């Protein structure tokens, strides 16, 4: 059985350096043909190709990228590392290393080159943020408005991720949706949390917003404004 | 170019 | 360098369907290609290896074919953790590139998204900045495009939109754009509008209101 596992750190600040490093166990990178790659994955988008290294220690870059990396290997740590320098924003992303199949051999002799080409097995992937900012607690603004109605609270401006958020302290659920934070170019997240209800409903609607990072709770009663 | 098993 | 192409990048399906995506590349790339399936939070998995070879420990419903420049991953009767994101990757030439990705998720019928439009608060002007946020509210297919106006004016790059997966209930999706400016340049317009396409609506929707209108 053979696994890997990505480590380094979650967060980083731009112009700054990122080391990874991809820990495995079930195979050795003395072992024939055998390879290590690193795929990343910016969320939400597809899946961007890296670099890679051999048993033999032939190394390949994305061209792209090429400039920004530098892959090693340390085989009787059984770890791959991957040094990106000189990160920005849109460095962030899921960050998984893989390993790719070298040609079976009979009695030390090669005679399929099919099972190289694929990575067959996958570490559970790291998650990187690139931002310069410093934790930092949300400002929580109302939104306020088949015939139903909206409204919602708008979590902005905070750091880290997560944030969490409920509404009437977790027995209003039917018709919420909380959508995913963006990263904002300031480097600071924000989200919406919206909720659909019957246009005669407008009962008393509060969004609880709890952001552990900062220690930083809030109520907001929001309501169908006009005083 | 070229994988490195390609060919 | 190689281009791959996916299609379609999005498919809606039941579970029983046949489904099958399709990958051309720019060049030909032999048979060193490779299709994965990957289920939200999760790492790609390998299914098939070298175009048409079954990974071991992967199910039989699963079946790869085609070489050269066009290739097939047809899933003969969907289940329902095949409701994922596909993707395949070509080995043949550095760098071995992925294509863009097909997302598969349950079909339901059509629904146009039900749209609102939110001012800024009062609170948020005081600090000096202005969000409008748009909501479509409960939509399928998942395809929707958001167009933000401002005294007519079509505005670009000062938005930002996510969207909530599949609803596991309804199977529809609901998405959120929020438009900032700052309080200053909020001040010098008056008609805020979110323009809406999608595919359920006979032709774009348009929610708007007019900024300190009392």
């Amino acid at each position: 059985r053979i696994t890997l596992k990505e480590s380094g750190p979650p967060l980083v600040k731009p112009t700054q350096t990122l080391t990874l490093t991809c820990s495995f166990s079930g195979f050795s990178l003395s072992d024939f043909g055998v390879g290590v790659g690193w795929i990343r994955q910016p969320p939400g988008k597809a899946l961007e190709w890296l670099a890679i290294i051999y048993s033999d220690d032939d190394k390949r870059y994305s061209p792209s990228l090429n400039t920004r990396l530098t892959i090693t290997k340390d085989t009787s740590k059984n770890q791959v590392v991957l040094v990106m320098t000189r990160v920005s924003p849109v460095d962030t992303a899921t960050y998984f290393c893989a390993h790719r199949r070298g040609p079976t051999t009979l009695f030390g002799v090669p005679i399929a080159r099919g099972p190289v080409n694929a990575m067959d097995v996958w570490g559970q992937g790291i998650t990187v943020t690139i931002s310069s900012t410093s934790t930092k607690g949300p400002s929580v603004f109302p939104l306020a408005p088949g015939a139903a109605a909206a409204l919602g609270c708008l979590v902005k401006d905070y750091f880290p991720e997560p944030v969490t958020v409920s509404w009437n302290s977790g027995a209003l659920t039917s018709g919420v949706h909380t959508f995913p934070a963006v990263l904002q170019s300031s480097g600071l997240y924000s989200l919406s949390s919206v909720v659909t209800v019957p246009s005669s409903s407008l009962q008393t609607y509060t969004c609880n917003v709890n952001h552990k990072p900062s220690n930083t709770k809030v109520d907001k009663r929001v309501e169908p404004k006009s005083c | 170019a070229l994988d490195k098993w390609a060919s | 360098a190689l281009q791959l192409t996916q299609s379609p990048s999005s498919l809606s399906a039941s579970v029983g369907d046949r489904i099958t995506i399709t990958c051309r590349a720019s060049q030909g790339v032999t048979s060193a290609l490779a299709w994965y399936r990957q289920k939200p939070g999760s790492p790609p998995q390998l299914l098939i290896y070298d175009a048409s070879s079954l990974e071991s420990g992967v199910p039989s419903r699963f079946s790869g074919s085609g070489s050269g420049t066009e290739f097939t991953l047809t899933i003969s009767t969907l289940r329902p953790e095949d409701f994922a994101t596909y993707y395949c990757q070509q080995l043949h030439f550095y760098p071995h590139t992925f294509g863009g990705g097909t997302r598969v998720d349950v079909r339901r019928t059509v629904a146009a998204p039900s749209v609102f439009i939110f001012p800024p608060s009062d609170e948020q002007l005081k600090s000096g900045t202005a969000s409008v946020v748009c909501l479509l509210n409960n939509f399928y297919p998942r395809e929707a495009k958001v167009q933000w106006k401002v005294d007519n004016a079509l505005q670009s790059g000062n938005s930002q939109e996510s969207v909530t997966e599949q609803d596991s209930k309804d199977s529809t999706y609901s998405l959120s754009s929020t438009l900032t400016l700052s309080k200053a340049d909020y001040e010098k317009h008056k008609v805020y509008e979110c323009e809406v396409t999608h595919q359920g609506l006979s032709s774009p929707v348009t929610k708007s209101f007019n900024r300190g209108e009392c």
